[PDB]
RNA sequence: GAAACUGCGAAUGGCUCAUUAAAUCAGUUAUCGUUUAUUUGAUAGUUCCUUUACUACAUGGAUAUCUGUGGUAAUUCUAGAG
RNA sequence: UUCAUAAUAACUUUUCGAAUCGCAUGGCCUUGUGCUGGCGAUGGUUCAUUCAAAUUUCUGCCCUAUCAACUUUCGAUGGUAGGAUAGUGGCCUACCAUGGUUUCAACGGGUAACGGGGAAUAAGGGUUCGAUUCCGGAGAGGGAGCCUGAGAAACGGCUACCA
């Protein structure tokens, strides 16, 4: 399903819509409030660090 | 209900606005200030239906916007301020100067008072007591407190104020044989000697007032106001002056005086 | 919820009154505070006409007050030693206003020490004159004296703990302290 | 000057008569038994804590509207970052 | 009056005592940009007043004895203390006393009863009516509970359960 990143600093930020469930299945049972890797994720995303905060059912 | 009563309905505006049954649903309810709702009176009563200086309450409110109107010194932009019993209002465009005092029928009237004299208004007491700083003051019934009175300044007794710096020029003990407007009811605006003070314990004092017809009639403290020693009262009442003639005396000089 | 209808009651006779009316706020009266002494808490609440009206919870320390000298300190309290409406909060340890309690008795020593300076229980020239002008004045009533050695007087506090927040109280003396504790020996 | 926070108002008016029979309600008192925004009158050299080098000519970081990043079958639903 | 108010003693999860804002740009030179000062706004303290607010005093209701006793275990009546409340109080709690009302109708029931102002009728005395333009009181489908707020037990607020 689709994921809600967004940059702090110089302020951009996009819609990564997706499809693939692998990708996905990082995220399961984790709590508003934490850090992730960026190679789990997919292989658009490479080295990055994102930080789940926030969400919707 | 629920807390206080914003309008008020004009069957029960209390008479001596003389407002008019119909052309309204409502009565302007006098705001809060220093006079009692039904002892008050709102300037679009006054202005209005009075003087007729505003043909209706938006002139009133434009009126009081522009601004030359001054109740007691300040200036006013209340449509509805409870202008009461002694109220210097002071029109500058004009310099129609009134003080608010009642006719004898108790209905209140316009008074075109001086420049002149209408810069001082005589004010009742209410209290003495004292207030933080040990501080004696002292307090109207027609709204203001005044600090440091002198010490026999004492209660039911008028004063007279300076109203444009707000002080005290003078005051007028209460006692046997001195002038007295009436400001109760059936009583209302009627002025007399005073001849006795039945004291009375709980039970309101009363005060026995012959006019100058010698008619004697009796009222409570409350409702009397002492405008001086007999023969100079202090302020300048209406044609009338406080007699209150009987029914036939009015019919007689009504159709005696016709002058076309 | 906890109103104070007279609404309710019954009546004078018996007339069970029917329910005229669901009952006010300006008839309420809320939760009791019952304060404990078991660290200083204290909560607020917004009252009619506004005003914060601190409500005590658990509270340490308030400022007992002597008669003899006229004097009261930053005292700490120790526990619920009497209550004379119910026993109930003697146990709970809630505290009240008429309450008798006992007092830590130490700042009311410190203090002491200075205004006479001759001690309760068993350096400079000039002080010595005012040391001696002083003092003499109060003999102090006996069971007090021998509660300044225990380091627990015997008050009853006057506040109204769960409207004013604050415990503050009043050291026993005399009569009335010669009377609570004929009851605290009979309670023991 | 849209938007928004703050302020204030929305406890007024309006409708109705189910309850309710010493209750309501009318006059009568009283509050030396109380709250009262508003109202118009009143008004706070003492915050310092030893007194030979100290924020006061101005202390702090947030949060909203915003920038986008969105969800939903719906809704005057609003989650994250700057 | 244990009032106003003033003192001695302190406390206190130490309230308040403007790190606020728009128009006006004056007065002395120790010639700095110095120190100074007008007309207003809001705010803010308790005292006042007003709008009110809660109680409360007295007296006053329609029918029914085919309601003569009722209230008091589960506050009834009083007291002492507290608790609460803005505050008075059986308003609540403890302990105590046994009161309280009643044929001058207590209590109970009924009301196709909201109270009053008033209305119709209309010699006098009256009867019946008053949901309804004003004044009170209640209620917002029921019954509860409460947030904010000076003021709400709000319902063109919310929480719930029933319908
Ligand atoms: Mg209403
Ligand atoms: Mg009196
Ligand atoms: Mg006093
Ligand atoms: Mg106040
Ligand atoms: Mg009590
Ligand atoms: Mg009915
Ligand atoms: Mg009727
Ligand atoms: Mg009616
Ligand atoms: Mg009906
Ligand atoms: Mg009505
Ligand atoms: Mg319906
Ligand atoms: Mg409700
Ligand atoms: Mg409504
Ligand atoms: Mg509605």
């Amino acid at each position: 399903m689709k994921l809600n990143i967004s940059y702090p600093i110089n302020g951009t930020q996009k819609c990564i819509e997706i499809d693939d469930e692998h990708r996905v299945r990082v995220f399961y049972d984790k709590r508003i409030g934490q850090e992730v890797d960026g190679e789990s994720v997919g292989d658009e995303f490479k080295g990055y660090v994102f930080k789940i905060a926030g969400g919707n059912d | 209900a629920r807390g206080p009563k914003k309008h008020l309905k004009r069957l029960a505006a209390p008479h001596h606005w003389m407002l008019d049954k119909l052309s309204g649903c409502y009565a302007p309810r006098p705001s809060a200030g220093p006079h009692k709702l039904r002892e008050s009176l709102p300037l679009i009563v006054f202005l209005r239906n009075r003087l007729k200086y505003a043909l209706n309450g938006r002139e009133v409110k434009a009126i009081l916007m522009q601004r030359h109107v001054k109740v007691d010194g300040k200036v006013r932009t209340d449509t509805t301020f409870p202008a009461g019993f002694m109220d210097v209002i002071t029109l500058e465009a004009t310099n129609e100067n009134f003080r608010l005092v009642y006719d004898v029928k108790g209905r209140f009237a316009v008074h075109r008072i001086t420049d002149e004299e209408a810069s001082y208004k005589l004010a009742k007491v209410k209290k003495v007591q004292l207030g933080k700083k040990g501080i004696p003051y002292v307090v109207t019934h027609d709204g203001r407190t005044i600090r440091y009175p002198d010490p026999n300044i004492k209660v039911n007794d008028t004063v007279k104020v300076d109203l444009a710096t707000g002080t005290i020029t003078d005051f007028i003990k209460f006692d046997t044989g001195k002038l007295v407007y009436v400001t109760g009811g059936r009583n209302l605006g009627r002025v007399g000697t005073i001849v006795h003070r039945e004291r009375h314990e709980g039970g309101f004092d009363l005060v026995h007032i012959k006019d100058s017809l010698e008619n004697t009639f009796v009222t409570r403290l409350n409702n009397v106001f002492v405008i001086g020693e007999p023969g100079r009262p202090w302020i300048s009442l209406p044609k009338g002056k406080g007699i209150k003639l009987t029914i036939s005396e009015e019919r007689d000089r009504r159709r005696a005086q016709h002058g076309l | 919820g906890i109103s104070r209808d007279s609404r309710h009651k019954r009546a004078a006779t018996g007339a069970k009154r029917a329910q005229f009316r669901k009952k006010r706020k300006f008839e309420l009266g809320r939760q009791a505070a019952n304060t404990k002494i078991g660290t200083k808490r204290i909560h607020p609440v917004r009252t009619r006409g506004g005003n914060q009206k601190f409500r005590a919870l658990r509270i340490e320390t308030g400022n007992f007050s002597w008669a003899s000298e006229g004097v009261a300190r930053k005292t700490r309290i120790t526990g619920v030693v009497y209550h004379p409406s119910n026993n109930e909060l003697v146990r709970t340890n809630t505290l009240t206003k008429a309450a008798i309690v006992q007092i830590d008795a130490t700042p009311f020593r410190q203090w002491y020490e200075s205004h006479y300076g001759q001690s309760l229980g068993k350096t400079s020239k000039n002080t010595e004159r005012k040391w001696a002008a002083r003092a003499a004045e109060a003999k102090i009533e006996h069971a007090v004296d021998s509660q300044f050695g225990a380091g627990r007087l015997y008050a009853a506090i006057s506040s109204r703990p769960g409207q004013s927040g604050r415990c503050d109280g009043y050291i026993l003396e005399g009569e009335e302290l010669a009377f609570y504790l004929r009851r605290l020996t009979a309670k023991k």
